[PDB]
RNA sequence: AAAUUAUAAC
RNA sequence: GUUGGGUUUUAAAAUCGUUGUAAAGCAGAUUUGUUUAUAUAUUUAAUUUUUGUAUAUAGUUAAAAAUUAAUAUUAGUACGCAAGGAUUCAUU
């Protein structure tokens, strides 16, 4: 039982019941915000939201562009995905082969 | 041959491996000037 | 051990050889060779081992500097019908150089033609001897 | 750049130099800024 | 048509003894090999570099040129291959009579009367060779 | 201490490929990367008109094939005529522009090929041939700008 | 791996004076350009300008927003700053679709327009279906999608596995493996997957149980001429002098003696698709695999390759969730010689000769 | 790649898969013919029982067959049964042929020129309306 | 280059594209074994952490000034240039890709301050064709009547950005008179205070424009007052530089020449003509000092 | 490998120069050596003081 | 042209 | 001062202790955390801007010279083929 291997046959079940406690400690706080003043600070957007990040286009110390990719997932879309039917594929999307030989910017 | 400069190990990760060979009256009992990882 | 080379997961160790008949394999390779003769790169053939042996070949063979026009005798006919296997193993005796070779018989740029008039089997026997001599007597011995 | 860059804060063209030392109670007030003095 | 344009180019830069041979349909791989007798190594490089440009605007395909080593410099137009040899080095090799003598490379060339005739070969050397058989 | 390696220099000039059921040469006749790049004194035949024996020319380098890229090998070759005329010497080291080989070398179009005898032509330090005329049929792999612009590109290729 | 690093940029250098666009501070109710002014004025530290109104932050920003409302086209590439892309809709840098389970059917040889000769392997994708989705406790990106294959009688599987397919209602499949999808790539359980899911040029990864060889020696497993050092840190003598050195006293882990030789899970991760037969549900790949015929091979996509995403702007973009057919598209109407979708040339030049 | 990931020289396994490929080093005899004589483990072959040599393997197989033509049963052991039920049908695929060569194809195999007649006498009239698998192979609950 | 036709790109121009799929070269593709878990098709989003994705369940990380949990401690720069709710990972775990659950909330963009709506503003089309130092380059890029000081006659809103040029020259870009007052009676008090004023004269007489440099005057006040400088501009306003204890010539020239750029841009806003500085006898005779 | 493990030819920590002779731990596993000042095989590699820099001359 | 090789290849 | 050439370590090993290698025969499902024999980054040829710089000519990038790999939740003492590669091709 390596040290870094006994630290995880112990803490992994704890790290579970920890973060799942925080998520619970959010619904209580978001529901309390719901009964509290609606339009207020209340530590960001209280209703199960992740404040969109505006600052993700940078120009690093070497004077070249650096983008920060950040994606969120609304639990409704990923839940509509898993029960509704996708759309018919456009005849031009499968009849046009994914061309080899990635063209340069020529 | 002539066994010089013994080393008394205390534990590990708390002795720094330069203090093992310390407790010997020498230029040791100082800080290693250029350590290697 | 620390490596576990074999893996016995139900996904891997399974085999789909029981339901293959639900897929018409040989019915496809026809409809896949048929596409090749519908394209330019093949013409239907029904040889019979005795029939092809010794019969002359025209070739052509594209290639960049110029096409290789070479005339030679067929000697194998690996497939005996129009399947994608093809193969000929001609002898082709171009010049002072002898060059036995294989033709996959589906290639666009490796085109040819066989004729069956002088391809009498009793001519194949001689060509077979002509090569052995050129083969055996070129060993730098 | 050359290393970790720290830009000291700046002001408008006109409000930059010789700012008025006009306070409210222990606070430097100005139409643009506020700062405990 | 294109082979004659190369002659209306080289012959301007004072190339001498220029000879074209429609080597097509014969044993070689190119179809029209030409030959030029320029004097200087530089005089071989110009005619090399000069025909390249003509192979840049009309027949735009001018993939490459080489750097140096222009004692006998060769410039192909793909199948109209131009040789540009020094004044010498032609009283050594063909310049003709290997392609002006080579028969029309026809069929039915299956060990004719002993092929050791080589008027293009016996013109330059002897070259013993033994015809074979199943013997 | 730790005799890490002896000769160590064949491994810089040979194409050594382990035999491990995946890395393996094969007889040719399977696909590109045929096999057996002909690595020893192999006594190639000369073909171009000189006093090279045209029947014997002993090999120098430990690699010869196009799936090994004869297109940049600088393959040295020593001349060992059993007789020349009783013009080269029987003791000089010329490069060689390999033409063909009896070993059945499969091409990248399935076109297997093998000739009656493995042959080649002697050439010079500037990659110019030493002969005037060539008496054999060369292989497609002699089309590189490496051995073209001085090679007569003798006659009918394969 | 050199030339595989993205543009380095730390976190201590993503401040106001580096953002490409106006750096936006958060203030609870709404964003703003100025730092939050602490309410308790006793918190305000010395020489800390609680800016109520800065012109430069407000001028440069004012021209910026007006120019985007008035000249959209020129300021197009600055419309993802304030209008972020929605969820789903196949983000190219983020979405990972699922693959499907194929069966090695046979082999053959194909030729492009050029004289090249490929060694094709026909993979049969019989009856794939998304049988269930799963997530590790609803954690992020830990999504999976299991895809069955080859409907089978109930008298085939053991009970404890057939009972699983009798849960999600899907037809009892022969086998089902799982692919880690992004939550935008989901599809309801039971979506009958077509083979056209793949496009005839993409680089597709496969995984299979290669052919069993039994128990082979070293000359066959790792057969070599000589080696076995990895001496590494252990000391040794060069340049004599102060010399006491240590040697091996155990067969260090990872030796190379005899063993099983190949019933493992092989993985080709760059194979480009060649010919999608969407009538017979066949895919041809121009490679020979060292697997027995009849194996199951899980197909994926090479998400990136050589440095460029597979489904990028230039080359095609996939049928993202999956490939859903039409309403009148009855494959049984057309012969197998019509439901074919070949590929572009994989080689730029005839490979018997050299590059022109 | 173009060469198969395994070359010509590699032994697969017993109970392995087919693993089809192009190869040119097979077919020693008139394979698949009523006397193929091939013996191995990969399915297209007969199970090679323990004999002292390939020749001595035939001699076993011959005298195991010409005891199934006198007494139409036999009690064989081990891998002789599968490679006899297979060979028992070959004799009967060879009985219906009846051509002037079959009896000279079967006189070479059996150690007995009498049984060949009994073989060619009964089996046409007896196995006429049976397609294949003419011999039964019952595994006894005993053991030597 | 070309018509983008991938066929007519090779067959015509021979632009050989790098083999993408079937090459024998590396085909740079890390993460094949080192990255366990879902990998997003973003190429190298995990290559600075050591090509792994294992950890990062942890919120805290060793952070230098400005990085992750350094947002509570005070530091002048990042206290005015970083939203505290924005501090991310540490120094090498920089987030090239972050995926979070939960709905997305976009706090609206900040609107503008002290702009009475329904006041159509005129706009300035800035161009690089302009000399980048012309006064039309420092005027606001949107001119609001709410920002035009009318109490003094000004057509456009005053500039808000000033050039960073450390001025070591003087000139009458829009000045009209630069007097100084000193005291010879002053002997001990402010030895350096006088040492600056006189020095600024000797460094003012060497001003930079074709005017006669005798726009500068030097008065001998017997008032025994600390030396004081008075600069008055064309339109008339006077600027009295602050002569504090410990300020030398090189400091004053930066003082006035800054307040002389604002005075110029105030005058250029008041309709006064522009005397544009240009190459005349002083960009020369200072080019020889090279 | 980030965890590291790229140890040198032996030395761990080397102390200050103190003129021509500089110390060094030479941690490896043992020693043997000699010594210009008193030449006796001296197992004690835990500390070897080299001369100007020649690993040939020690303690 | 010979009986040989080595072969640590079916 | 007499004086100096030598430098190196073994010849049938049931492994018989550790070692590592593979393995315990079907798991619907690689991979929250262990552990990395994993191993090269370049000697070449031929191009593309022989143009930059100098009297001769770079420097970058690509094509060509070879095989890719994931551990542990289900009932067991035949052949994992009833074998002659079809999960019974007709019945006996």
């Amino acid at each position: 039982d390596s040290f870094k291997e006994h630290y995880h046959r112990v803490h992994l079940p704890r790290r579970l019941a920890l973060q799942r406690y925080i998520k619970r400690e959010e619904a209580r706080l978001s529901r309390h915000k719901g009964k509290a003043v609606a339009a207020a600070a209340a530590a960001g957007v209280q209703p199960g939201e992740v404040a969109y990040k505006y600052n993700r286009w940078w120009v690093s110390n070497d004077h070249e562009f650096v983008h920060q990719f950040a994606f969120v997932e609304d639990p409704d879309v990923t839940r509509e995905k898993r029960n509704t039917l996708p759309l018919v594929t456009k005849e031009n999307i499968w009849k046009e082969p994914q061309q080899t030989f990635f063209l340069p910017f020529a | 041959a002539a066994a010089a400069a013994a080393a008394a190990a205390a534990a590990a990760a708390a002795a720094a491996a330069a203090a093992a060979a310390a407790a010997a009256a020498a230029a040791a009992a100082a800080a290693a000037a250029a350590a290697a990882a | 051990g620390y490596t576990r080379e074999r893996t016995n997961r139900h996904f891997f160790v399974s085999r789909a050889n029981a339901f293959f008949s639900r897929l018409p394999i040989s019915r496809i390779q026809r409809a896949l060779a048929m596409e090749a003769i519908k394209k330019g790169s093949m013409k239907p053939w029904k040889h019979t081992k005795e029939q092809i042996i010794g019969s002359p070949i025209t070739c052509n063979f594209e290639y960049n500097p110029r096409p290789v026009r070479l005339i030679g005798t067929v000697m194998d006919a690996h497939t005996e019908e129009t399947s994608i296997k093809g193969g000929l193993k001609v002898y082709a005796r171009s010049e002072e150089a002898n060059m036995m070779l294989w033709i996959p018989a589906g290639n666009p740029k490796l085109k040819y033609e066989v004729t069956a008039a002088k391809g009498s089997f009793e001519h194949y026997l001689d060509e077979r001897s002509k090569w052995d001599e050129a083969w055996l007597t070129g060993r730098a011995r | 750049f050359q290393s970790e860059p720290y830009f000291e804060e700046e002001i408008e063209a006109y409000r930059a130099h010789h700012r008025p030392d006009v306070y409210v109670y222990k606070y430097n007030v100005s139409p643009t800024h506020l700062s405990l003095r | 048509e294109d082979v004659k344009e190369i002659a209306n180019i080289l012959s301007s830069l004072k190339v001498r003894d220029l000879c074209c041979v429609d080597v097509s349909e014969k044993t070689s791989n190119f179809d029209y090999m030409m030959f030029g007798t320029c004097e200087g190594a530089r005089h071989i490089h110009l005619a090399a570099w000069a025909v390249q440009d003509a192979d840049k605007v009309h027949r735009i395909s001018k993939i490459k040129r080489q750097q140096t080593d222009e004692l006998w410099e060769v410039v192909p137009v793909g199948r109209i291959v131009v040789n540009l040899m020094v004044e010498s080095f032609r009283e050594e090799m063909t310049l003709e009579r290997k392609w002006a003598v080579t028969r029309s490379m026809d069929p039915l060339a299956a060990a004719n009367a002993p092929i050791s005739e080589g008027r293009q070969v016996k013109a330059h050397g002897l070259w013993t060779l033994t015809l074979n058989l199943q013997d | 201490g730790n005799p890490v390696n002896k000769t160590w220099f064949r491994h810089n000039l040979i194409i050594r490929r382990k035999g491990s059921y995946r890395s393996r040469w094969g007889n040719g006749t399977e696909g590109y990367g045929a096999g057996v790049p002909l690595s020893d004194q192999v006594k190639l035949h000369c073909v171009d008109n000189t006093n090279c024996k045209h029947v014997r020319l002993i090999a120098k380098a430990t690699a010869e094939r196009f799936a090994h890229c004869r297109v940049f090998p600088a393959v040295a070759h020593r001349v060992s005529v059993q007789r020349f005329k009783g013009r080269v010497k029987p003791g000089n080291i010329y490069w060689v522009c390999l033409f063909t080989r009896r070993q059945t070398n499969t091409r990248m179009s399935g076109l297997q090929t093998n000739f009656d005898r493995n042959t080649c032509i002697i050439m010079n330090d500037q990659r110019v041939p030493l002969g005037t005329r060539v008496m054999y049929c060369a292989g497609r792999h002699v089309n590189h700008k490496y051995h073209l612009k001085a090679v007569v590109l003798a006659n009918f290729f394969v | 791996w050199y030339r595989c690093y993205p543009s380095l940029m730390e976190e201590k250098d993503r401040d106001m004076y580096h953002c490409y666009y106006p750096y936006l501070f958060d203030h609870g109710d709404k964003m703003s350009l100025y730092p939050k002014i602490p309410d308790n004025p006793r918190e305000w530290q010395v020489e800390q300008l609680q800016t109520t109104y800065d012109a430069i932050r407000e001028d440069k920003y004012d021209a910026f927003v007006r120019l985007r409302a008035k000249f959209p086209e020129l300021y197009q590439d600055t419309y993802a700053w304030d209008n972020p892309p929605p969820f789903g809709e196949f983000n190219m840098f983020y979405s990972v679709r699922f693959g499907m389970i194929g069966v090695k059917a046979f082999t053959c040889k194909d030729y492009d327009d050029l004289g090249n000769q490929f060694d094709c392997t026909a993979f049969w994708f019989p009856d794939n279906q998304i049988v269930k989705h799963s997530t590790r406790n609803g954690d992020v990106g830990t999504d999976k999608v299991y895809v069955g294959a080859m409907n089978v009688p109930v008298e085939f599987h053991k009970p404890h596995v057939a009972a699983f397919y009798k849960a999600a209602g899907v037809p009892v499949k022969h086998v089902s493996a799982g692919f880690p999808v992004t939550p935008d790539a989901y599809a309801p359980v039971g979506t009958k997957l077509d083979v056209r899911h793949f496009k005839p040029g993409q680089e597709v990864t496969i995984t299979f149980q290669n052919t069993d060889y039994g128990y082979q020696g070293v000359m066959f497993r790792h057969g070599f001429d000589g080696g076995y050092v990895w001496l590494g840190d252990s000391k040794w003598q060069r340049r004599p002098g102060c010399m006491g050195a240590e040697g091996q006293k155990r067969i260090y882990p990872g030796h190379r003696m005899a063993g099983q030789t190949g019933a493992s899970a092989e993985t080709y991760d760059g194979v480009p698709v060649w010919r999608i037969d969407y009538k017979n549900s066949l895919i041809y790949l121009p490679t020979l695999i060292d697997a027995d015929v009849g194996t199951y091979v899980k197909f994926r996509d090479t998400i990136n390759t050589k440095g460029y995403t597979l489904w990028n702007e230039h080359r095609g973009t996939p049928p993202f969730p999956t490939f859903i057919p039409s309403e009148e598209e009855d494959l049984s109407k057309l012969a197998t010689d019509e439901g074919q979708l070949t590929s572009p040339p994989l080689y730029m030049y005839f490979r018997d000769e050299f590059a022109a | 790649g173009r060469p198969p990931p395994v070359m010509g020289h590699a032994k697969r396994m017993r109970f392995a898969g087919v693993d089809d490929n192009p190869s040119v080093t097979h077919k020693p005899w008139d394979t698949s013919e009523p006397l193929m004589a091939d013996y191995g483990w990969e399915r297209g072959k007969l199970p090679k029982f323990r004999a002292r040599s390939p020749f001595h393997r035939q001699q076993i197989a011959r005298r195991m067959v010409t005891e199934l033509i006198r007494k139409d049963y036999v009690i064989v052991g081990g891998a002789r049964a599968p490679a006899l039920r297979i060979l028992a049908d070959h004799v009967v695929e060879l009985a219906k042929a009846g051509d002037t060569d079959s009896r000279q194809q079967l006189a070479y195999f059996l150690h007995d020129p009498l049984m060949v007649d009994k073989a060619f006498d009964e089996y046409p009239r007896r196995f006429r309306d049976m397609n294949a698998k003419y011999a039964m192979m019952t595994r006894l609950k005993g053991r030597r | 280059p070309a018509s983008h036709y991938t066929f007519a790109n090779l067959k015509k121009l021979g632009l050989c594209a790098p083999q993408v799929a079937l090459s024998r070269q590396p085909r740079l593709r890390p993460h094949v074994g080192h990255l366990n878990g879902l990998v997003y098709p973003l190429p190298y989003y995990a290559m600075w952490r050591g090509n792994h994705d294992k950890y990062t369940y942890n919120q805290a990380t060793p952070a230098r000034w400005g990085e992750g949990n350094t947002n509570t401690m005070y530091h002048q720069h990042y206290a005015h240039a970083k939203c505290p709710t924005d501090y991310g990972r540490g120094g090498r775990e920089f987030q090239f890709l972050s995926v979070k659950r939960g709905k997305l909330k976009r706090k609206p963009l900040p609107t503008v301050q002290y702009v009475d709506p329904n006041s159509k503003p005129q706009w300035v089309f800035k161009s690089w064709h302009n000399p980048l130092s012309a006064p039309s380059m420092w005027e606001r890029e949107v001119q609001y009547p709410e920002h035009t000081p009318a109490h003094t006659g000004a057509k456009r809103p005053l500039a808000v950005v000033a050039p960073k040029t450390s001025h070591k020259h003087l000139f009458l870009m829009h000045m009209e008179k630069v007097t100084v007052t000193v005291s010879p009676l002053l002997f001990g008090y402010g030895h350096t205070l006088q040492k600056a004023a006189l020095d600024f004269y000797r460094r003012g007489l060497s001003a930079r424009s074709p005017f006669p440099s005798d726009k500068m005057f030097l008065y001998y006040s017997i008032d025994h007052i600390t030396p004081k400088i008075e600069v008055t501009w064309l339109d008339g306003s006077v600027y009295v530089p602050p002569l504090i204890e410990g300020v030398k010539a090189q400091d004053l020239i930066q003082m006035v020449m800054e307040q002389a750029w604002l005075a110029a841009d105030r005058m250029s806003a008041e309709g006064r003509v522009l005397n544009p500085i240009a190459i005349d006898d002083y960009k020369w005779e200072q080019l020889i000092a090279f | 490998a980030a965890a590291a493990a790229a140890a040198a030819a032996a030395a761990a920590a080397a102390a200050a120069a103190a003129a021509a002779a500089a110390a060094a731990a030479a941690a490896a596993a043992a020693a043997a050596a000699a010594a210009a000042a008193a030449a006796a095989a001296a197992a004690a590699a835990a500390a070897a003081a080299a001369a100007a820099a020649a690993a040939a001359a020690a303690a």
